């Protein structure tokens, strides 16, 4: 019975420690909460390679956007080509199309 | 639940307090002749008290083990009060952390505006 | 065509828990093995799960992952690869690391 | 100026204490003398693993068997008495002197 | 930050309570009295008498240091009004502030992108012209 007493005390102490973890409260992860305002876990996607490879964008594509992409793209090929190192001389005349 | 857990709901709560808007309470009472903030003093007090109650516990183990339930109850309420009170500290801390975050967004905003 | 037998309150308790299940990757893997992604009804029910992103509703959801998981599952090639065990482990490990 | 819950309850020590030599206290020392591994003179005490020490006194070659029936006779104890008709058993027990096959008197252990 | 860590320290204290007692119960206790010490060596797993004393002294030191740490952290603790009015007002000021700064950014950003389009056109003229003429 005396031994049982020792053990029993240890178990009660563990139990109240358990209740202890149940009673504390920790400062909010506002980051995750704000990400979930916008309905994704932005963290888990950016971080993950399998997410980013299997991620897919929202289906709307702004057609005014895609024009502006095109403009910036053409413009960027001009950038490249003007400072692209090697053009073959038969290629020396080029048109930066649409 | 729909709201967070309550300390009075679990066991007996050793103290109560409230601080006014834009004011804090600190007083000078004598145990080691302290002159310090009032919430913190109640804390320190509960902690040293817990220390002592544990010393008691060791004793009642080496002298009469079957008596421990009483004393571990002392211990338990002391810890639970410690926590309930620390919990009373947090909401301001969460708010000021949000403040610091909003301050970061503003800083990025003004810096981005000026860079532009 | 059996008559529907649902409950109002119960099915939002349930739809919350189901979203949670969607957070688990292994549940997605089993789901794919069982070829639940073959059914169009399932995919419409997924869009019905989109109601859970709304603020008052998402305020209830416990595990954020599911939301992300849901957008992940909108790609069908992803569905056939969560049938795969290797990718499954990749996903689990990816959370575990974020965690 | 007083901390809470400190000395709230007074307790006397436990009635028997482990620190006391309980063998003496409850008078088991004579038992230990009688059954211990070591004699009080210091010589060793031999104790058969079986109870042969008591079968040793009794006549006959006696094998040691394991039968839990007396336990069962205690789980299902019987009523207060059984009827007994001496004359019938006298009649039943008169047996002809002829031999009995397959039975040896080794159990008798006369020789 | 501070508050959560201190919370962790009191949790640490409780864990130390039962951990300590359990360690002590686990390790050798046999005390002979009058009689001679004798052990069930296997189940016993004894430790040296000196090892015992040293270990319990060490355990006391660890616990008292934990309590000192909690005390000093309580001193580290800065007093704050439980009332959120001051913070809330700060909050509202920041939100209004970032709002108006965001409006200014938006105006200057539209003007920016218009400018960018203009210069981009002049660029494009330059590039095709230069290429053709020199080549």
């Amino acid at each position: 019975g005396q031994k049982f007493c020792f053990q029993n005390l240890v178990h009660v102490l563990q139990d109240i420690r358990y209740q202890l973890s149940f009673a504390r409260l920790r400062n909010s992860d506002l980051v995750t909460a704000l990400d979930i305002l916008s309905t994704g876990t932005s963290l888990r996607l950016a971080n993950a390679p399998t997410s980013k490879l299997y991620m897919l964008s929202e289906s709307p594509l702004s057609t005014k956007q895609i024009l502006q992409t095109l403009h910036a793209l053409n413009m960027l090929i001009r950038i490249r080509l003007s400072l692209y190192e090697i053009i073959p001389t038969p290629f020396q005349h080029f048109t930066i199309a649409n | 639940p729909l709201d967070s857990q309550d300390t009075g709901a679990v066991s007996a709560s050793s103290v109560n307090e409230g601080f006014r808007a834009d004011q804090k309470s600190k007083d000078g009472e004598t145990s080691d002749l302290i002159k310090i903030p009032r919430r913190a003093y109640e804390l320190r007090f509960l902690s040293r008290s817990l220390m002592l109650n544990f010393l008691e516990l060791l004793g009642i183990m080496a002298k009469a083990p079957e008596q421990f339930p009483s004393k571990v109850e002392n211990i338990r309420v002391l810890l639970l009060n410690l926590h309930h009170l620390i919990n009373d500290y947090r909401p301001h801390q969460s708010r000021e952390s949000l403040i610091m975050l909003l301050e970061k967004q503003l800083k990025h905003e003004e810096s981005q505006v000026e860079l532009l | 065509l059996l008559s529907k037998v649902p409950d109002d309150k119960s099915r939002f308790e349930i739809e919350l828990e189901f979203v949670q299940m969607l957070s688990n990757p292994w549940y997605l893997n089993f789901l794919a093995q069982h070829k639940y992604f073959e059914d169009e009804a399932f995919l419409q029910y997924l869009e019905y799960m989109e109601y859970w992103r709304e603020p008052e509703y998402v305020k209830f959801i416990i595990y954020p992952t599911c939301l992300h998981m849901l957008t992940l599952l909108k790609n069908p090639q992803f569905r056939n690869d969560i049938s795969r065990a290797d990718l499954s482990k990749q996903v689990n490990d990816e959370i575990y690391y974020e965690w | 100026p007083e901390y809470h819950y400190v000395g709230s309850v007074d307790y006397q020590p436990t009635r028997p204490s482990a620190h006391q030599n309980l063998i003496e206290l409850y008078g088991l020392t004579e038992l230990a003398k009688k059954v211990g591994r070591v004699d009080e003179f210091g010589n060793k005490r031999k104790m058969r693993r079986s109870y042969k020490a008591y079968i040793q006194d009794l006549p006959g070659y006696n094998e040691i068997l394991r039968d839990n029936t007396i336990k069962q006779w205690l789980t299902n104890p019987i009523r207060e008495e059984v009827p007994i008709d001496i004359e019938f058993l006298h009649h039943v027990f008169s047996v002809e002197p002829g031999i009995i096959p397959g039975f040896n008197p080794k159990v008798f252990g006369l020789e | 930050c501070r508050c959560t860590q201190l919370q962790d320290t009191i949790d640490e204290v409780a864990t130390q309570f039962y951990s300590s007692i359990h360690y002590l119960s686990s390790h050798h206790d046999f005390v002979p009295l009058p009689g001679q010490e004798k052990v069930s060596d296997s189940k016993v797993n004894p430790i040296s008498a000196e090892e015992l004393q040293f270990a319990q002294r060490d355990l006391a030191k660890d616990l008292v240091t934990k309590f000192m740490q909690i005390d000093t952290l309580i001193n580290q603790l800065p007093g704050i009004s439980t009332a959120p009015k001051h913070q809330l007002e700060k909050i509202k000021k920041l939100q209004n502030s970032i709002e108006e700064k965001q409006l200014e950014r938006k105006s200057l950003e539209s003007e920016n992108e218009d400018l960018k389009l203009q210069l981009a056109k002049r660029i494009e003229t330059f590039g095709r012209l230069s290429c053709v003429l020199f080549q």
